C-alpha cells in the first residue's frame, strides 16, 4: 500500500503529548455553556491576589489562630527590627504556604516584580512611622537600621492612611531564579524598623497589631510544571 | 512585556495525567474465597490525592477527558510453567445498567456498552470521553443534600440522605476481566488507568487543602499543624 | 458621596462611605437568554419586594472565634421572600450582604467579611459525611467557630453536627489563603461599614433552594477586639441581606421540613 | 517555519489541543 | 572553492549520539541490602569522556537535547522460570520536587512530573528537551563560588562553598523503576541513556582537555605525560 | 483506514538520524538568546587559529 | 518510506469506531431497494406513538 | 474546525460512517 | 531533485536539524 | 463518494485491479 | 496509468533508483 518506516519512540506512552485519540461515545450532544462569573484564564490570575502570610510563627502561636499578626507596642526596643524574612517565595516557610507559594510550588522557574501590602490594625488615635526596607543579596543581612536604611526602603506613615505598598523590583543576573532553596540564586531580605517610635495617648491600648500581605504584579512569569511537596499520601 | 505566560495557562496546567487507580484482576482455578476473576472500580477522581488537590483549586469546571491503560502481569511459582499471551477486556457500565455478577454473564455480551479488548504486550489503549456531565458545568463541592426531611414523614429513613452528594452513583463503574480460560498457572494482573483533561475552562478559583484528605467528604481527622516551626526575626 | 443606598423601601445611609465590593464584577440580573422559544413569564417578587432583611445580633467579646452563615438558609425564617421559597420548586436570588459594626476611636480590632461560594464545612464525627439536616441548617442564628478540633465520642447519640476549626475555616484551607474569595475588611480605625454585592453563581442556570445553599458567609476577626485597659468588652455586629432579582417557578404544594 | 494539523476524526472531544 | 565544507559545521559535529551512564535497576524479592528496586541518575554530561571532552572545546553553548533509552535484561538462574514482558517508567524530576523513598510512594502516581511508560522488546524511547536554561546560555567552566564568606560570620561552615560549581542539583534526577510486582525469578535490567544535542549555538573555544579527567572538576592527578617519545631531527 | 506497508529498516535505532520526535516539555517559554562575543559558525575557525607545536621532543 | 510514528491507542479493538475496513466479497450487485412504507428514520418516530400503561397492578 | 474523509477502498459497504 | 519537510509536532524543539 | 488510487511502485505487475 | 515518487531524506544517498 505505502511504504512507511517506523522509527524510535515508537509503542511507547508519553505523559505530555497531544495526539489524536478515538472518542467511545460518538454522536454525543453535549450540554452547552453558560456565563458563569468569575473564569480563570490562567494562572496568573490566581497568584496576583492579594493573600496574608503567616508572620509570627514562634513555638507557642504557630498553628493557631494568632500567627498571623504581630505584636508591636510603646515599650517595644527601637533599635531592633520587627519582622525579618528573606525573599524565597516557595522555601522560606513563611512564604511557602501562601497563595503566591502555593502556586509557585508547582512551577520550577519563576520571575517577576512582587508587591507587599502591610495593614495597621490599631486605635484611630495611635501615630507613629515605619521604615519597611529591602535590600538585595550580597552582603550580610541588616541588623540594624543604619544599615539599612541604604537600599531600596519606604517610609511609612500610620496616621493620615493605614496601608503601605512596596513594589520590590526585579533585579537579577539570572532571567529566571528557582523556587528552591539556593544560595546561587537568593532573592534578597525583608525588614521592618521604626522610624519613630509609636505615641499612644492615655485610656488607649498600648499593643497594636499589624497584618502583611503579598501579591505579584503584571509581569510576573513562571515556567516547567512539576510536582509539589504539600502534600503526602499515608498509605 | 518579553515573558511567554503560556505555560502557566489552564490547557497547559492540565496537560499532565497522573493515575486514579490501581486494579487487581486475577486468573486462577475458581476458589471458594473472594474470587477476582473480574474487578470493579467506581469512576471517580477522589481517589488519589495529587489529581484531586489539582482540580479543586476550582469551584465548577468542565472538561473532555483522555484514558489510559497500562497492563502488568506476573506469576505465582518460582519455574512456573510457561503460557500464551493474555487478552482483557475492559468494559464502561453506565449507571443504571447491570452489573455483572459472575465471571461469564449475559452481561458481557457488550451489546450497547461501549468496550476495550486490549492484547497483552502491545502499545496502551487510549480513548477519549466528551463532557459527559447534565449540568453546564462539573461540580466540585457540592454542599447541599439530595433528599429533605419533611414533617409528615413516617420514620427517619425515608427523609435521610448524605451531606454534599449529587448522586449515588456518578458516572457507573469500570469492569476489567480477563477474556481466557482459567489455568492451573495464575497470571496476577495490575491494571493502571490514567487520566488528561483536554479543553479544560474552569471558574472561581479557591484556595488549595493544606492538611491531609480523609475520605471522599471535605473534612479532617489528622495532622491539623502544618506550618513548621521558623522565628520571628530571623532570617 | 454620603451613600444614600436605597433598594425598595429601605434606606441604607452612612456616617462613612467608602466602598462597595461587587463579586467578579458582575452586577446581577435576570436570565439573559436571546435563544429563548417560549415567552411566558415566571412568577417574579420584583416589583417591590428586594428589602434589606435584618439578622441577629452576635456580640463580638475579646475571646471570641467567628460567625457563619449560610444563603439562602438564613432568610427562612422572616419576610414574604420565606413563603415564596417554600411553594416554588426552583428559583435564583442575588444578595448585597451589609455588614455594620460600630465602635468608638479608642476601640481597635478588624473583622472580615468572606463570601464562600458552595461553602462544604467539616463533620466532627469519624463516620465520614455524616451530618443531620437540622444541625446543618441552623438558621438565621448561624453557628460559631472553635479552637481545635474536638470530635465526637458519643456513639450510640452521635451529634451528627458539624464542628469547624477557625485558622481550617472548616473547610480546610488556611486562612491566609482565604483572600481569594471575595471579601472585604472592617478595619474599626477607618471604616464602620462593609457591603458585598453577591451574583448568582451555581453550575444551573436555576436550582433549588430548600435543599442547596450558594453562599456562605464567614466573618473572622482578624485581630482581637481591645478597649482601653479592660479585659470585659462587648460591640455589636448586625447583618444585612437584600435579595435583589429573585424570580421563581414551578408552584407545588407547601413543604415544611423538620427541624427538630 | 510552522507545521500541519489534519483533524481526522469526526468526535469533538477526538481533536488535539 | 569546490569544497563542501558542510561536514565541518557544528551542527554536524554533534550530530552523533553518545552514552552518558548506565543504570542498573533489578527486580528481586524484597531484601535487607540496598534494595535496587528503583535506580535513580543525576542528569549530567560529564559522565563519560567523550561527550565531555568533545564539548569542552567551547565555553558557552545553547543547544536542545533529544533522549534515547535503551534497554537489556538478563536472568540469574540457568534453567530459570518464564517471565511475562515487562513494563518499565522512566520518570523525570525537576530540582525540589519529592524524591522517591521506596518502590511505591505517593510520587509515582506522575500527577506533574513528565514520565515516559516503555513496553520491553519494541522500539526504543525517543524524547526531546528544549533549552531548560535560565541564562541565556548554558555555561560550561564557572569560575567563581555561590557563597562569599563573610567576616561577620559566626563560624567557617556558613559562609562555606563549593569552587567552580553553579548550583548543587542542576536539572534533577532520573527515577526508573519496574511496574510489575516482584517474583521469586528475578531479572537484571541495565538501561542506557543516549544523548543528541540539537540546534547547536556555540561561543567563546578554549582547547581541549589532554590529561585525563578526573572527577567533575577541572583538576587533574595522574598521567601527567602525554607527549611520547621521538626524536628532534629524524624525520 | 490507509494500507501502509512496513520496509527493512523499522524499529531500528541509527544513530545518526535526523528524526522528528516527541517533546516531553510543551508550551515552554524559551530564555531569549544574546550577543556573546565569539559566536563559531564552524570547525575550521579553529584550525585556522594559528598555534604553537612542540619541537624538541628528547627524552630529558 | 516514510517516517511513521506510533501512538498509544494502536492493535486495540474499541467496539464504538468508524474505521475503513476491507471487503471480504469484492465487485457486489447490490439489490436495489424499494419504497417499502413506514420507515422509521429515527428512534424518536418510536416513543412519540401514543401507547397504553398498566396502571391497576394489584397481586391478583 | 474541519476534519478531512478520504474514502480508500472501492467497494461501498468498505466505507464509513 | 528535492524532497519534502513537513513540521508535524507543535513544539520547537520537535523539529528536525 | 469517491476514492483516491495513487500508485506507488514504478512496476506494472505491482499494481492494483 | 502513473505513480508517486517523494524524496523523504536530505540525504543523496538515501534517494531510490
Amino acid at each position: 500500500g505505502l511504504p512507511v518506516l517506523n522509527t524510535p519512540g515508537s509503542n511507547q506512552y508519553l505523559t505530555s503529548d497531544n495526539y489524536q485519540s478515538p472518542c467511545a461515545i460518538p454522536e454525543f450532544d453535549v450540554t452547552p455553556p453558560i456565563d458563569i462569573p468569575g473564569e480563570v484564564k490562567n494562572m496568573m490570575e490566581l497568584a496576583e491576589i492579594d493573600t496574608m502570610i503567616p508572620l509570627n510563627l514562634e513555638n507557642t502561636k504557630r498553628n493557631t489562630m494568632d500567627m498571623y499578626r504581630v505584636t508591636l507596642s510603646d515599650s517595644a526596643d527601637l533599635s531592633q527590627p520587627i519582622l525579618c524574612f528573606s525573599l524565597s517565595p516557595a522555601s522560606d516557610p513563611r512564604l511557602s504556604h501562601t497563595m503566591l507559594g502555593e502556586v509557585l510550588n508547582y512551577y520550577t522557574h519563576w520571575a517577576g516584580s512582587l508587591k507587599f501590602t502591610f495593614l495597621f490594625c490599631g486605635s484611630m488615635m495611635a501615630t507613629g512611622k515605619i521604615l519597611v526596607a529591602y535590600a538585595p543579596p550580597g552582603a550580610q543581612p541588616p541588623t540594624s537600621r543604619k544599615e539599612a536604611m541604604l537600599g531600596t526602603h519606604v517610609i511609612w506613615d500610620l496616621g493620615l492612611q493605614s496601608s503601605c505598598t512596596m513594589v520590590v523590583p526585579w533585579i537579577s543576573n539570572v532571567t529566571y531564579r528557582q523556587t528552591t532553596q539556593d544560595s546561587f540564586t537568593e532573592g534578597g531580605y525583608i525588614s521592618m524598623f521604626y522610624q519613630t517610635r509609636i505615641v499612644v495617648p492615655l485610656s488607649t491600648p498600648k499593643s497594636m497589631s499589624m497584618l502583611g500581605f503579598v501579591s505579584a504584579c503584571n509581569d510576573f512569569s513562571v515556567r516547567l510544571l512539576r510536582d509539589t511537596t504539600h502534600i503526602s499520601q499515608s498509605a | 512585556q518579553r515573558r511567554s505566560r503560556s505555560e502557566s495557562t489552564i490547557e497547559s496546567f492540565f496537560a499532565r495525567g497522573a493515575c486514579v487507580a490501581i486494579i487487581e484482576v486475577d486468573n486462577e482455578e475458581p476458589t471458594t474465597r473472594a474470587q477476582k476473576l473480574f474487578a470493579m472500580w467506581r469512576i471517580t477522581y477522589k481517589d488519589t490525592v495529587q489529581l484531586r488537590r489539582k482540580l479543586e483549586f476550582f469551584t465548577y469546571s468542565r472538561f473532555d477527558m483522555e484514558l489510559t491503560f497500562v497492563v502488568t502481569a506476573n506469576f505465582t511459582n518460582t519455574n512456573n510453567g510457561h503460557a500464551l499471551n493474555q487478552v482483557y477486556q475492559i468494559m464502561y457500565i453506565p449507571p443504571g445498567a447491570p452489573t455483572p455478577k459472575s465471571w461469564d454473564d449475559y452481561t458481557w455480551q457488550t451489546s450497547s456498552n461501549p468496550s476495550i479488548f486490549y492484547t497483552y504486550g502491545a502499545a496502551p489503549a487510549r480513548i477519549s470521553v466528551p463532557y459527559v456531565g447534565l449540568a453546564n458545568a462539573y461540580s466540585h463541592f457540592y454542599d447541599g443534600f439530595a433528599k429533605v426531611p419533611l414533617k409528615t414523614d413516617a420514620n427517619d429513613q425515608i427523609g435521610d440522605s448524605l451531606y454534599s452528594a449529587m448522586t449515588v452513583d456518578d458516572f457507573g463503574v469500570l469492569a476489567i476481566r480477563v477474556v481466557n480460560d482459567h489455568n492451573p498457572t495464575k497470571v496476577t494482573s495490575k491494571v493502571r488507568i490514567y487520566m488528561k483533561p483536554k479543553h479544560v475552562r474552569v471558574w472561581c478559583p479557591r484556595p488549595p487543602r493544606a492538611v491531609p484528605y480523609y475520605g471522599p467528604g471535605v473534612d479532617y481527622k489528622d495532622n491539623l499543624n502544618p506550618l513548621s516551626e521558623k522565628g520571628l526575626t530571623t532570617y | 458621596r454620603v451613600l444614600q443606598l436605597t433598594i425598595g423601601n429601605s434606606t441604607i445611609t452612612t456616617q462613612e462611605a467608602a466602598n462597595s465590593v461587587v463579586a467578579y464584577g458582575r452586577w446581577p440580573e435576570f436570565i439573559r437568554d436571546d435563544e429563548a422559544n417560549p415567552v411566558d413569564q415566571p412568577t417574579e417578587p420584583d416589583v417591590a419586594t428586594c428589602r434589606f432583611y435584618t439578622l441577629d445580633t452576635v456580640m463580638w467579646g475579646k475571646e471570641s472565634k467567628g460567625w457563619w452563615w449560610k444563603l439562602p438558609d438564613a432568610l427562612r425564617d422572616m419576610g414574604l421572600f420565606g413563603q415564596n421559597m417554600y411553594y416554588h420548586y426552583l428559583g435564583r436570588s442575588g444578595y448585597t450582604v451589609h455588614v455594620q459594626c460600630n465602635a468608638s476611636k479608642f476601640h481597635q480590632g478588624a473583622l472580615g467579611v468572606f463570601a464562600i461560594p458552595e461553602y462544604c464545612l467539616a463533620g466532627d464525627s469519624d463516620k465520614q459525611r455524616y451530618t443531620s439536616y437540622a444541625n446543618a441548617n441552623p438558621g438565621e442564628k448561624g453557628g460559631k467557630f472553635y479552637s481545635q478540633f474536638n470530635r465526637d465520642t458519643a456513639v450510640t447519640s452521635p451529634k451528627r453536627e458539624f464542628c469547624p476549626v477557625d485558622y481550617l475555616l472548616g473547610c480546610g484551607v488556611l486562612l491566609g489563603n482565604a483572600f481569594v474569595y471575595p471579601h472585604q475588611i472592617i478595619n474599626l480605625r477607618t471604616n464602620n461599614s462593609a457591603t458585598i454585592v453577591l451574583p448568582y453563581v451555581n453550575a444551573m442556570a436555576i436550582d433549588s433552594m430548600v435543599k442547596h445553599n450558594n453562599w456562605g458567609i464567614a466573618i473572622l476577626p482578624l485581630s482581637p477586639l481591645d478597649f482601653a485597659q479592660e479585659s470585659s468588652v462587648e460591640i455589636p455586629i448586625t447583618v444585612t441581606i437584600a435579595p435583589m432579582c429573585s424570580e421563581f417557578n414551578g408552584l407545588r404544594n407547601v413543604t415544611a421540613p423538620k427541624f427538630q | 517555519i510552522n507545521y500541519t494539523t489534519i483533524n481526522y476524526y469526526k468526535d469533538s472531544a477526538s481533536n488535539a489541543a
